[PDB]
């Protein structure tokens, strides 16, 4: 033929046929073994999540959400996502005592249901009503971004302390149980409003630890809704959402560490 | 072209000197008219060589630039740029990435064609050497006068003169000549003064007296000629444009190379466009087609193989260098090693270029000298008191004397004022009985006659050293036979007695012997004269025979010739051992050329010539089966009436080739001939009559004391020392690279494999990309490049010497059962490992297996900054980037871990390590480089900005240990089998 | 740790390339030691 004899063509298909077959079970063998030594509850590291990112709805084409008011079809994009994470928080989703809990109606504290283990069934995870986040189809005009942190498995976000100055200098500080976020831009031409649970411009510390999906699945997460109703118009402005805290940190890199980065503009 | 100066000259030294003046429209006597010379100049141009039109360095640089894999790599490159422009116009892409890897692969291409213009380089000036034979300025005869002239201004016609010391101007018919003797060494390689005189005296020109020869120089003498041939018309001049116009080709070792590329470029266009098309089918946007097929170049050119084979060879080189032999091509070095067969030149190559006493015929016995630079023999005589007489008549009889200042160099190398028997005869004395001038101080010389012509003779009469007697000694040399009917007695141990048949005829037995050796036979006697008949003041008439020179004393023969050097004999059964073919090409006469051949082993004992059986059955030479003849001697002259269809079936049907007296065309003839049938032909040689032969030889070799600077222009490779042993040192050399090559070349395409499969799983998995494209070019161009030069230190697995020629037809650099070890069973065995500590990031970081299938999607989506990972856990954009490169980094790594085992394993293709052991020093230093270079690359800060090289946890390391391992199991186990069956199956599927 | 176990979300890069550029160093001085073995 090409090479060999049709008795040639043959053995050196016998042989890579037993060969291949040989290493993709040696292959899967090591793949076993690796298994074998990880958690089902909890992954091995979790050094490259550690500061939890920022992350909200509106799906930026790049980092930008730019519309017309004066036109339907111009935000229907943002609306389909923005949808489709609040469609999640329904109370028809959340029904009887399990998995679900009425937890405090106001930011309170941490929650602990033991340890990383299945020695419980699935651990109940906090009731998070989208009635909380008043004023948000969606915003037309003006929209109304839904923010939320990244879930990290047995993270525990720490507010930061008055113990010395602040951006948003005392206002509103609960202290002890609320994780802020406070949007800015000089260049401040807009109107920054914030919903939330028990109407603090924060993420409720009751929702924490994080028990990963295998011990609280249908778990959820607590939004904190931002409205900017500014009353300019046709131009780009550069908003940045900022979260606080003890476990909270930045990247010049990473972006999106702890933070948002929204090119809004109504060219209407 | 070149055709027509491949064939023998045609001349007219035939004309009577009146004849020849008037096809050159000259006068004998008054010369050239100053206007008809100058009109001759314009008719015919100018006396003097042009070189043949050279290729600038310019477009030899650029046509490296468009080998195979430059070509794919500079597709890559503008692939690159391509995807740069179409992202520069549509998203505005802040990144340098396309824009960078264009630039980065660009200059791969540009310092790779460096190294293969350093490989491929062509140091020839051939026609430069030819240029300076010819002397600035000439002496001419015109109106009646002679003046110097610019010998570019010599014509066809003139009247030329030239004394002893001067060159041959350009090629002249002797009309008038006194003790004329020419040097004609450039056409024969035979130095010894041939006279001219005006007489015709051979049908053959190149053998006649009455023909001058530019490229040749007068030696002695005086002579007039007529000039009727100029530059590029004279015999020489033809064959500068000869060797200057002979087409290179290519060596054995670019042949291999270019193979090797198609290979690699073949499978490269196919899996590049077999999964262009296999991702556009699964929905992919050109904007990203393009991008894989980049990664899949990358992947398939083995981006510093061409480099590290340069680099080999050139190592490979420096150890020759310090042998003293100079490879001026870098190539050079591994066609010795390919060499089936081997055409050398006889004087100043196989021999020591010097007349030496080979052998004495004194007490009715044959006593052999040491011929030997070195002096590598033993002794024959220094007890017999007739050694003492014949001695002291070679010391006395003998106008020889050695130059000044060389006292520090050895006897046998020192320069001598004479002809070449007397100074062989003051060497042999001067070595065994100590200095001659001491001898010929002891007894002064007080009447001599020099050797005539017509007495055949020469004689001296001496006052003999001893005080006793004080009295006056005759010696006299010369041909065997006149000495002998001059003699009445022979010195026998010490005492005369009468010259009896007996002993007559054992002399005429002794004298046929020497003289069937090939060697020139001298005469010696003396005759001690009566004191009674020859008072203290006696004057002796050199005129007028005053004194007897009859019914002297016979005290003995003695026997010479050119010898062979020590090394040689040694050396030609060394290549024969080796199965190559060993040929004698010389310009020298047949008896002599077929004694050298049997004294150094061309022609083995008991081989025979077609006249050898004629001669013994003494029967008619067309009565014999020329098949009964393995050996043959080819006279220049029967050559010539040979068509090569002939000259093939004498390469065809003897084992045993000697051609003699051939011309420097017929040497480039037989060297065509036998690369004819298919073989690869060394040449070695150091005349210009070598040129032709040296340049189209596969390989030519060149001595470097005694060579002639043509030769060395001619040749790849040069022997400094003129040590003959160094063609053995380099055929070894060059099989050991061959196959060394093999091992190197095997080992850097092995980590293609690792390279090219997470591209593809990359597709039909659309899993996150498990390896970078500038993490390739940190393996090819970094880690791989140490350890792959490394291997060209490996030493033998066997006897290499003991193994015939590769068959360069079969026994290719780069074949199936190397693609199907490093491709089909090694390399991917390395890209599991590759892939498993992949699996084994992203799983502990949170990204388990089973979810990475068909995640790329949301992955590479720079908008999603929330992936969910197997445990539940959102991940940013550059977050879960970090992990991949950290892949990316953790990949690479395990490619080096799994080359350490590939290393150790390619270090033999046959043996164990077990077997071998591990004495490479660069080898071991190569792993240790190696992963210094690989933990630099990750834990250097800032590394991880301009490469994507992230930290690796300890853990990471062990992850491919085990791949390692079972690469180093699997090829100790598949070579045992090799070894344990000699039968074929593993070998003949694997063995490289 | 309880609600302070911040150190689960930690790693010691810094240490790891100080450790990780010694021995490479260390690796590449052994290697000039073994090669340095006759030149
Ligand atoms: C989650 O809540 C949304 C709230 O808008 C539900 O959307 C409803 O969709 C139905 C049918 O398309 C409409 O008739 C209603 O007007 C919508 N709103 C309400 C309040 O009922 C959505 O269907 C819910 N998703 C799930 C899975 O239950
Ligand atoms: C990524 C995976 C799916 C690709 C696997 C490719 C396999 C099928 C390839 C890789 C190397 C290949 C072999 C390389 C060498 C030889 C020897 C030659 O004389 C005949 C073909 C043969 C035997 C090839 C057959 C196919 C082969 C085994
Ligand atoms: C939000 O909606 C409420 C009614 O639910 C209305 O009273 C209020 O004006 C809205 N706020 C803004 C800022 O438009
Ligand atoms: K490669
Ligand atoms: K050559
Ligand atoms: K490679
Ligand atoms: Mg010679």
């Amino acid at each position: 033929f090409l090479g060999r004899t049709g008795s040639s063509w043959f053995k050196i298909f016998l042989f890579y046929l037993i060969f291949y077959g040989c290493l993709a079970g040696i292959f899967i063998g090591t793949i076993q073994v690796l298994l074998l030594t990880l958690s089902d509850f909890e992954p091995k590291y979790q050094d490259r999540v550690a500061p939890p990112g920022l992350s909200h709805a509106p799906y930026a084409i790049k980092t930008e959400i730019s519309f017309s008011i004066s036109n339907p079809k111009s935000y229907e994009s943002f609306v389909k996502s923005m949808h489709k994470l609040m469609d999640l928080y329904n109370e028809s989703s959340q029904a009887g005592n399990s998995p679900f809990e009425d937890c405090s109606d106001t930011p309170a504290d941490y929650i602990k249901r033991g340890d990383l283990d299945d020695s419980q069934g699935q651990k109940k995870a906090c009731r998070f009503s989208r009635m909380w986040l008043k004023n948000c189809g969606y915003a037309e005009g003006k929209p109304c971004v839904v923010a939320k942190l990244n879930r990290i498995i047995g993270f525990y976000p720490k507010p930061l302390k008055n113990t010395t100055d602040l951006p948003e200098e005392l206002q509103a500080n609960y202290n002890q149980y609320v994780l802020p976020l406070r949007c800015a831009a000089r260049e401040k031409i807009g109107s920054i409003e914030y919903f939330g649970l028990g109407g603090y411009a924060g993420f409720p510390l009751q929702y924490y630890p994080y028990y990963g999906k295998r011990l609280q699945k249908k778990y959820l997460q607590p939004l904190l809704a931002i409205q900017f109703t500014n009353l300019t118009q046709n131009m780009e402005l550069r908003i940045e959402c900022k979260v606080y805290g003890e476990n909270i940190d930045y990247s010049e890199k990473d972006r999106f560490r702890g933070r948002f980065e929204v090119k809004i503009e109504v060219k209407s | 072209l070149d055709e027509l100066k491949k064939e023998v000259s045609m001349d007219d030294h035939k004309l009577s000197l009146d004849e020849l003046h008037n096809k050159y429209g000259t006068d004998l006597t008054r010369g050239l008219t100053n206007a008809r010379a100058k009109e001759i100049l314009a008719r015919d141009g100018p006396n003097s060589l042009t070189p043949p039109p050279t290729t600038p360095e310019w477009i030899k640089f650029c046509r490296q630039l468009f080998g195979g894999f430059s070509i794919l790599l500079w597709i890559g490159a503008i692939l690159c740029f391509l995807a740069y422009g179409i992202q520069a116009a549509t998203e505005d892409e802040p990144a340098n990435d396309n824009l960078y890897l264009g630039v980065v692969l660009s200059t791969v291409v540009i310092v790779t064609g460096c190294f293969s213009y350093y490989q491929e380089a062509k140091s020839s000036r051939i026609m430069d050497s030819f240029k300076n034979m010819v002397p600035q300025q000439a002496l001419v005869i015109r109106d009646g006068e002679k003046s110097t002239i610019n010998a570019e201004f010599v014509v066809a016609g003139d009247l030329v003169e030239v004394k002893g010391g001067d060159r041959i101007p350009a090629d002249l018919r002797i009309i008038s000549a006194h003790g004329c003797k020419v040097d004609n060494s450039s056409l024969t390689g035979e130095s010894e003064p041939q006279t001219r005189s005006p007489e015709f005296s051979s049908e053959n020109p190149l053998e006649t007296r009455n023909i001058a020869f530019f490229s040749t120089n007068c030696v002695e003498g005086t002579a007039r000629g007529v000039v009727v041939y100029t530059g590029d018309r004279t015999v020489m001049g033809r064959i500068a444009t000869l060797a200057s116009g002979l087409e290179v080709g290519r060596t054995p070792i670019a042949i291999e190379i270019e193979h090797f590329i198609h290979i690699i470029t073949g499978v490269a266009v196919f899996l590049g466009v077999s999964f262009f098309i296999l991702s556009l089918i699964l929905g992919y946007s050109w904007l990203e087609a393009v991008i894989f097929l980049i990664g899949i170049i990358v992947a398939n050119v083995p981006e510093g193989l061409l480099a590290t084979v340069t680099v080999c060879l050139t190592l490979t080189a420096k150890r020759m260098a310090r042998k003293n032999c100079l490879v001026k091509n870098l190539e050079a070095v591994e066609t010795l090693g390919s060499t089936s067969t081997i055409c050398s030149d006889k004087t100043g190559t196989l021999t020591q270029n010097r007349m030496t006493v080979a052998h004495m015929w004194f007490d009715n016995q044959i006593h052999e000298a040491d011929t030997t630079e070195n002096q590598s023999g033993a002794a024959f005589d220094k007890t017999s008191a007739t050694w003492s007489a014949l001695s002291r008549i070679a010391a006395l009889c003998n106008r020889a004397v050695f130059q000044a200042g060389q006292d520090n160099v050895p006897i046998l190398k020192r320069s001598v004022a004479g002809d070449a028997s007397e100074s062989a005869l003051l060497k042999c004395i001067e070595l065994c009985c100590g200095s001659v001038q001491g001898m010929r101080d002891r007894n002064p010389k007080i009447v001599e006659i020099p050797f005539n012509s017509t007495n055949k003779y020469q004689l001296s009469i001496h006052e003999n050293e001893k005080s006793s007697e004080s009295r006056y000694l005759l010696v006299m040399k010369g041909a065997p036979e006149r000495i002998l009917d001059r003699c009445s007695t022979i010195l026998l141990n010490g005492a005369e007695e009468p010259l009896k048949e007996d002993m007559k005829e054992a002399f005429q037995n002794a004298y046929l012997e020497l003289g069937g050796l090939g060697e020139r036979v001298l005469g010696f006697c003396h005759f001690a004269l009566p004191e009674d008949k020859y008072n203290e003041g006696y004057p002796f008439d050199a005129d007028e025979p005053n004194f007897p020179t009859t019914d002297l004393c016979f005290v003995g023969l003695m026997a010479m010739i050119d010898p062979p050097r020590a090394a040689v004999p040694d050396a030609v059964g060394k290549c024969r051992s080796a199965g190559i073919k060993v040929i004698m090409v010389t310009g020298d006469h047949p008896i002599t050329a077929k004694a050298i051949a049997k004294g150094v082993g061309i022609i083995s004992e008991g081989n025979e010539t077609i006249e050898d059986i004629a001669a013994r059955l003494n029967i008619p030479i067309g009565q014999v089966n020329p098949r009964d003849a393995k050996a043959c001697v080819v006279h220049g002259s029967d050559l010539k009436d040979l068509s090569t269809e002939v000259l093939d079936d004498i390469l065809h049907y003897h084992t045993e080739i000697v051609f003699a007296r051939t011309s420097p065309q017929q040497k480039l003839i037989i060297v065509e001939g036998c690369q004819r049938q298919g073989a690869i032909v060394a040449v070695t040689g150091d005349g210009v009559n070598d040129s032709p032969a040296l340049k189209k030889a596969d390989i030519g070799v060149a001595m470097g004391i005694s060579g002639s600077d043509v030769s060395k222009q001619a040749a790849d490779m040069i022997l400094l020392d003129d040590n003959f042993a160094s063609i053995v040192t380099g055929v070894e050399e060059g099989r050991l690279i061959f196959d060394n090559l093999k091992k190197s070349i095997a080992y850097t395409l092995t980590s293609n494999i690792p390279e090219i499969t997470p591209f593809l799983v990359f597709i039909i998995g659309n899993v996150p990309l498990p390896l970078g494209t500038v993490t390739i070019l940190c393996i090819d161009l970094g880690t791989d490049m140490v350890p792959a030069i490394s291997l060209a230190y490996e030493q033998a697995e066997s006897d290499i010497m003991k193994r015939q020629p590769r068959n360069p037809k079969t026994d290719k650099l780069v074949n199936e059962r190397l693609i199907s070890m490093a491709y089909g069973q090694i390399g991917m065995i390395q890209a599991l490992g590759g892939f498993f500590s992949y699996f084994v990031i992203l799983a502990e970081n949170g990204f388990l297996p089973m979810d990475l299938i068909g995640k790329r999607v949301r992955w590479d989506d720079r908008w999603i900054s929330d992936v969910e990972d197997s445990f539940g856990q959102q991940w940013t954009y550059e977050q879960r980037k970090i992990v991949e490169f950290t892949c990316h980094t953790s990949f690479f790594i395990s490619i080096v871990v799994v080359q350490w085992a590939d290393l150790i394993i390619c270090k033999t293709r046959r043996n164990s390590i077990f077997q071998q052991g591990m004495k490479n020093k660069i080898l071991i230093f190569g792993l240790f480089e190696e992963t210094a270079l690989a933990a630099f690359l990750s834990y250097c800060p800032g590394t991880d900005v301009a490469l994507r090289m992230y930290p690796l946890k300890p853990s990471w390391w062990f992850c491919a240990f085990p791949y390692s391992l079972i690469i180093f199991l699997y090829d100790e186990m598949r070579r045992f089998i090799i070894r344990r069956s000699p039968g074929g199956w593993v070998e003949q599927e694997t063995y490289y | 740790e309880g609600p302070d176990n911040d150190e689960r979300f930690t790693y010691d890069y810094y240490r790891l390339r100080v450790v990780g550029l010694i021995v490479a160093a260390v690796l590449c001085v052994i290697g000039i030691i073994i090669l340095l073995a006759g030149k």
